């Protein structure tokens, strides 16, 4: 039960009380991505112009 | 500023229509000329919605008038708020439709559809966001149901990403005009299916047995049945006319609706209903008790019969929103065997604080049942009946069509029964 | 209108509490994966609390305490035991006892080796049993040599303690015997000890000079009618209950068992109960449990009560399966969920 | 003085960081317009409330904040409100259609069509700061542009902010105040794509807010109002370090410091206290102890669980108020002898302890009472694991059925991304269970 590393200041104060010791994707990556999932909504929006076209 | 573009076909279409921009209007305090006589701002926050402003702030319905005949047009036009309509909507032929699918889809109706579509284009064009549409129609006629589908079809090319719901009327043979009503609903029923987001099936035999056996009246009409088509069209679109619950989105109602493309038929229902006794007081219980009644059930299916995949609620007037999640619970939690357990939390309640006029509180339902395959195996069964001897046909093949489309139509929708089917085990 | 799942088919006891709700006609069964239930009856492994208290307006109640298992564990047990200040090392009423875990893998080894060979040279008894909780698998040797070697044959933990070698014995016959308390928890954490309680007994003349013989050492209800040949002879399935069994210390030693025994078995279970009840207890959770709890204890001939084990899921005695079970539905479950005597429990009360 | 950024994405992020700022302005003693009397260096200086607030010549203090809505409705409530003048109209960004609570809908379709606007108005924030830590983050798990969008916006921070810290505050999605069923999907996408982008996310389960609200304010019915001007105390007692002078948690850097031993598993548990209702006719102030021994009860947990059947990995003491110490130090030698506070081996055994002498401020007309001293606990417990299986077993018994999934292939989603943002969280859970399990 020890109080260690005591800060005190004029708004308040903070300490540490210790009981017991122990024992990314690039820019470029991720337009690709976006891009992709474009490219599968237009073909399917493709798809469906072409279904309706029959 | 999320704007519904509204479409009516054919005098089923244009009847119930009516009524519907009959029964909102007064609600959101808009008179027979389109001017606003209300007194609350909740009457005009979300008027846009399917409402456009016109000069001396006018309110003009954002609302299309679609026939092959002109009769029932000019009936709405001479109608108690005919006058509220812009003139240039009314869309209409001379030659009809004689309750025949092709007139409507293929020949009669294919001439006439382009003109539609341009005021379909003229609507959206002055949207700021348009949401999407709806429209109401019967599945048994000519007009209705076979050109109501080919506008769908072309709206769908033109606006492939907006919204597409649909009120549709499904024929019985209690309350038939003609015997080819199974024929036309068949054929309409696979357009819906690869076409709308949502469909209201509203059943013409289940508006009657509850004008008949609930509200007591010994010789229903059309008008009856469309009251309550009314009542129904003004409570599910009660969140989206009014503020309050976010979320009030088409899209967003449709993508906690529809687990499955396919499956979007959906079983509404309305509680009070009572006959005329008729100034008691409604309790909560009451109106949950009724609310989930199948008598107050206007698809004709039993929902005993089936599971639901998701339910919506809509509670009106001031009440206790604390007592309405008690017996929304109660009711789940004492039948929670009519519920898919593979969708937690499927049955979702709104409240609104605007009652529907001379009502005190109200409830409508909105509930995507596999039992509404109940529907669609009746309207097989007579299709089935009359094609094994191509009973009829000839008023068909006459416009252009095969026994080959017809078959097709048949597979397809007994297809559409076998998934509902798979869902319920 | 109630609702309830089970989860654990293997359970006699709450399948006749499953029985007896269902003919209240106030209780619905569901199917075991449907979460809008009021009662989970759950399996032994891996209970998901986790998912429990989480369905709104649904007040749930389990039939098992999240973290009892420290109770109802034979290693759990030992070390409760030796580091709870409650209980205390000295404890007086569990047997001295070791953790030992076998050499293939803290543990007690040469802890166990002071003591033992501090009796070894006292001259005192020194006959000590070997067991752990994945046996049907137990050892009683006086050697400290096989008790050890028999432990690393093995894979799993093992607890070593020591051998009553005074056990108090009935006569006629000279048997051995254990008794068996059922203890019921509510989710007020009220202690219920069933007035019915259950010896089981052995047919099997008790003999010191043989331990490689388990059948007059060991009084398990499989092992008498299995590996015994006098199984059933003084009384029927090797079990008799209180009335005989206080009839007998009546006429024999001239006392009670109310006295003698009964207050010992009363304390004890105080003690282990309420020694973990900030642990498990569900007082402020956001949901409620209760769990019936089978006590074993055993007796020396100067009629001194000790503990042997605790059994998380526990099975009961034929003839009191009634009124058992009866009696869990109406004090852990119609205490919570009510529908539209001369109890059959003794209330320990207690301080919480 | 280090500056940081707030990012309030959809809805509830908008609505929550609507509750915060006003609570901020209170607590520092800035108007509605801007003005803040007791600043005395007019239009600069580097005080600590500066990390949160930029000047301008004419006296107005500006937060450092940015609001993202791919619909209009919500945010414009903020362009009218109370503190409309706090804000300029850079720094609120809506769009004309949202996700449809849809999160592919949020972190593509629509998403990708507005990112690189939202990151050009974060990039003139930066630009106003010297010495920028990082960014708060507040959303929601269920919105599809709480979650949809933000894992995006998460990911490109990463790239053009990459030495910055990044901290979210993170709304779990609870039934009871939801309208939408495909929630626990939504959640599940956006933690799998924004775990590796985040340094500590504070999770609060609506569940916990609204039965708080319930028990201890006794509305019947809470609001989101209530439920904001709640978790904006709790937030505010997470920042106050960043925006007073003190020692403790005074970058972002120190909350992974103190809070996160393990990067993956970053998801502190909170718990505060009190909470009285201020209707209470006058409610008996409650002392260091019994508020500290209250952070040990599930009743006042963000999220609902049971830390007595995990371990610990830290554990943060925040208080506001008339404390000392003396007292704290008391109080945890005594609820170490009653409770169960199991620490993971290889962590010490300890508490960081910090105490800002000002008390909390309480928002006029709201539902809390003042109370002479409060405390917020940040503890990081398995025991929160709890909650991920909760949402995981939710996503499984729709995704079983491929229920709703056509709606997120539709937006250009593989679906293969569902089962690969599934398994990230099953690795997620058995991380947890190897740190407190035996
Ligand atoms: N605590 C709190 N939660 C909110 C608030 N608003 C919405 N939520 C929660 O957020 C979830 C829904 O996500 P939203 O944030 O509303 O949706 P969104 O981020 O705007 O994305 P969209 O789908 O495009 O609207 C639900 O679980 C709500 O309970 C709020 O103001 N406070
Ligand atoms: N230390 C000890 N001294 C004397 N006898 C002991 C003993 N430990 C165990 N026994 C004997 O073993 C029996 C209990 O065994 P134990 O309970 O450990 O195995 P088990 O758990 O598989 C049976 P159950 O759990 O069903 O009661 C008792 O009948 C007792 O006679
Ligand atoms: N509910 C209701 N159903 C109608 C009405 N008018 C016709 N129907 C039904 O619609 C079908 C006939 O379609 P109809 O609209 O008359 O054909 P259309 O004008 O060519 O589209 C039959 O099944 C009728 O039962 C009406 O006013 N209300
Ligand atoms: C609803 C009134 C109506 N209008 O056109 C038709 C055709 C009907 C009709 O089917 N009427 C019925 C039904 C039964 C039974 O008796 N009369
Ligand atoms: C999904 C069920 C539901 N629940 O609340 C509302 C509002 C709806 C709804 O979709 N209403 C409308 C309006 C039109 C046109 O089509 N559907
Ligand atoms: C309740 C009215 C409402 N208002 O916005 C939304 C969205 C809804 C709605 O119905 N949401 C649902 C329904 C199911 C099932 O899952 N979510
Ligand atoms: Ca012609
Ligand atoms: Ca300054
Ligand atoms: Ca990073
Ligand atoms: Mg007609
Ligand atoms: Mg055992
Ligand atoms: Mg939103």
């Amino acid at each position: 039960m020890e109080v260690i590393e005591l800060n005190k200041c004029t708004s308040g104060q903070s300490f540490e009380v210790i009981l017991k010791p122990p024992s990314d994707p690039s820019l470029e990556e991720i337009q690709k991505k976006l891009e992709a999932a474009e490219e599968r909504r237009k073909y399917q929006e493709a798809e469906l112009l072409k279904h309706l076209a029959e | 500023m999320r704007e519904i573009v509204h479409i009516q076909a054919g005098q089923c279409g244009n009847q119930i229509g009516a009524k519907f921009w009959e029964v909102i209007s007064d609600e959101h305090g808009i008179d027979p000329t389109g001017s606003y006589h209300g007194d609350s701002d909740l009457q005009l926050e979300r008027i846009n919605v399917y409402y456009n402003e016109a000069t001396g702030n006018k309110y003009v319905p954002r609302a299309i008038l679609v026939d092959l005949e002109p009769g029932t047009m000019d009936s709405v036009r001479s109608g108690p708020f005919g006058q509220i309509f812009r003139p240039d909507n009314f869309v209409f032929g001379q030659s009809g439709a004689g309750n025949n699918w092709a007139k409507g889809h293929y020949t009669e109706g294919a001439e006439l559809v382009d003109s539609v579509l341009d005021v379909v284009r003229k609507e959206s064009e002055s949207c700021d966001c348009l949401q999407g549409f709806q429209l109401t129609h019967s599945l048994g006629g000519g007009t209705g149901s076979g050109m109501g589908t080919l506008l769908i079809s072309k709206i769908r090319e033109e606006y492939p990403d907006r919204i597409m719901n649909t009120f549709s009327v499904m024929p019985s043979p209690k309350v038939s005009d003609t015997v080819v009503e199974p024929y036309n609903a068949t054929l309409s029923v696979h357009q819906l299916v690869e076409n709308t987001d949502e469909t209201y099936c509203i059943d013409n035999e289940a508006l009657y047995d509850i004008c008949f056996r609930t509200l007591k009246l010994t010789t229903p009409t059309y008008g009856d049945l469309n009251h309550l088509v009314s009542a129904t069209m003004s409570g599910v679109t009660t969140c989206l006319r009014f503020p309050g619950q976010l979320n009030a989105d088409l899209r967003k109602l449709a993508v906690n609706m529809v687990p499955f493309p396919r499956l979007h038929f959906f079983m509404p229902g309305f509680a009070p209903l009572t006959s005329r006794q008729q100034y008691r007081a409604l309790t909560v219980p009451e109106l949950t008790q009724q609310m989930f009644d199948s008598k107050n059930m206007m698809a004709a299916c039993d929902p005993r019969h089936g599971r639901y995949l998701t339910v919506a609620a809509i509670f009106r007037g001031r009440m206790s929103m604390k007592e309405v999640d008690e017996q929304m619970l109660n009711v789940q939690n004492k039948n929670s065997s009519y519920f898919v357990e593979w969708i937690p939390n499927n049955v979702k309640t709104a409240v609104c604080d605007i009652p529907p006029r001379g009502l005190k509180m109200s409830a409508t339902f909105i509930g995507n049942s596999t039992a509404i395959q109940e529907l669609f195996k009746r309207i097989s069964e007579q299709f089935t009946a009359m094609f094994r001897r191509k009973a009829f046909l000839h008023w068909y093949t006459g416009e252009g069509m095969d026994e080959m489309e017809f078959t097709e139509a048949e597979s397809n929708m007994n297809d559409l029964v076998s998934e509902y089917q798979q869902y319920q085990d | 209108m109630y609702t309830f799942v089970v989860r654990d088919e293997n359970s006699s006891v709450y399948a006749e509490v499953s029985r007896l709700l269902l003919a209240t006609g106030q209780w619905k069964r569901l199917r075991k994966d449907n979460p809008r239930f009021n009662l989970m009856l759950g399996e032994r492994n891996r209970l998901p609390f986790g998912r429990l208290g989480h369905e709104p307006g649904l007040v749930q109640l389990v039939n098992y305490y999240r973290g009892a298992d420290k109770l109802c564990r034979k290693a759990s047990l030992v070390k409760l035991i030796k580091t709870s200040p409650e209980l205390s090392e000295s404890c007086t009423w569990f047997p001295e006892s070791y953790v030992i875990y076998p050499t293939n893998l803290t543990d007690e080894r040469e802890v166990f080796l002071a003591a033992y060979n501090r009796r070894r040279e006292g001259r005192e008894g020194n006959v000590w049993i070997a067991k752990s909780s994945a046996g049907a698998g137990i050892l009683i040797s006086s050697e400290a040599s096989e008790l050890l070697d028999f432990i690393d044959e093995q894979g799993q933990v093992h607890v070593i303690q020591k051998y009553l070698e005074k056990p108090l014995l009935l006569e006629p016959g000279h048997r051995k015997f254990d008794i068996r308390s059922w203890v019921l928890v509510d989710h007020l954490y009220n202690i219920y000890l069933y007035r019915e309680g259950v010896l089981r007994t052995s047919s099997e003349p008790y003999n010191s000079a043989n331990f490689q013989d388990k059948t007059c050492h060991l009084t398990n209800h499989c092992i008498q009618k299995e590996y015994s040949k006098n199984y059933g002879r003084y009384e029927e399935g090797n079990e008799m209950f209180f009335e005989e069994f206080n009839q007998y210390l009546m006429d024999a030693l001239n006392t009670t068992l109310e006295n003698s025994i009964l207050l010992q078995i009363k304390h004890i279970i105080r003690s282990c109960l309420m020694c973990i009840e900030p642990a498990i207890s569900t007082k402020h959770l956001h949901y409620q449990s209760f769990q019936l709890f089978g006590f074993d204890f055993m007796v020396d001939e100067e009629l001194k009560v000790w503990l042997i084990e605790v059994n998380g899921a526990p099975a009961c005695a034929q003839k009191l399966y009634a009124e058992l079970c009866q009696g869990i539905v109406d004090v852990a479950i119609s205490s919570v969920f009510p529908l539209a005597p001369t109890s059959i429990f003794i209330k320990l009360h207690h301080h919480h | 003085m280090r500056e940081c950024i707030s990012i309030h994405v959809g809805q509830a992020g908008v609505q929550i960081g609507n509750a915060c700022w006003e609570l901020y302005c209170l607590e520092h003693g800035i108007q509605p317009d801007g003005q803040m009397p007791s600043d005395k260096t007019i239009g600069g200086g580097d005080d600590s409330f500066n990390t949160f607030f930029s000047e301008t010549g004419a006296g107005k203090h500006v937060p450092r904040a940015v609001f993202v809505d791919l619909e209009p409705t919500v945010i414009d409530e903020v362009r009218t409100g109370t503190y409309r003048q706090l804000f300029h109209p850079e720094q609120l960004i809506t769009g004309k259609e949202d996700a449809a609570n849809n999160y592919a809908r949020g972190h593509y379709t629509i998403g990708k069509e507005i990112i690189d606007l939202v990151l050009d108005r974060i990039r003139k924030l930066a630009d106003q700061c010297t010495g920028l830590q990082g960014f708060l983050v507040f959303h929601s798990f269920g919105g599809g542009t709480g979650s949809g969008f933000t894992s995006l916006l998460m990911e490109r921070l990463s790239v053009d902010y990459g030495k910055k810290s990044k901290l979210e505050f993170s709304i779990y999605p609870a039934p009871q105040v939801s309208t939408a069923v495909v929630e626990p999907y939504n959640s599940i996408l956006t933690t799998h794509t924004t775990l590796e982008h985040s340094d500590c996310a504070f999770m609060v389960d609506n569940e916990a807010i609204y039965d708080i609200c319930r028990r201890n304010l006794d509305i019947e019915r809470p609001t989101y109002t209530n439920l904001n001007r709640l978790i904006s105390q709790i937030v505010s007692s997470i920042t106050a370090s960043l925006r007073f002078d003190g020692a403790l948690n005074v970058d972002l850097t120190e909350f992974q410091t103190n809070l996160v031993p393990y990067p993956r598993i970053h998801f502190p548990l909170a718990t505060y206290a009190p909470v009285i209702s201020a209707e209470k006719a006058y409610h008996e102030q409650l002392s260091v102890a019994e508020i500290t021994n209250a952070c040990f009860e599930p009743a006042n947990q963000m999220v609902k669980c049971d830390p007595r059947h995990g371990k610990y990995m830290a554990c943060c003491l925040l208080y506001r108020g008339d404390v000392v110490p003396k007292d704290v130090n008391a109080a945890i030698a005594t609820i170490k002898t009653k409770r169960s506070i199991q620490f993971v081996d290889w962590c010490p055994t300890g508490f960081k302890v910090g105490i800002n002498y000002q008390p909390p401020t309480v928002v006029p007309g709201g539902d809390l009472a003042k109370v002479q001293r409060a405390v917020c606990m940040l503890s990081n417990t398995t025991a929160i694991a709890e909650a991920w299986a909760r949402l995981d077993h939710k996503f499984d018994l729709m995704y079983a059925k491929r229920a709703f999934v056509h709606w997120y292939v539709g937006e250009g989603m593989e679906e293969g991304e569902f089962s690969e943002a599934r398994e990230d969280m099953a690795a997620l859970e058995k991380d947890y269970e190897e740190v407190g399990v035996d």
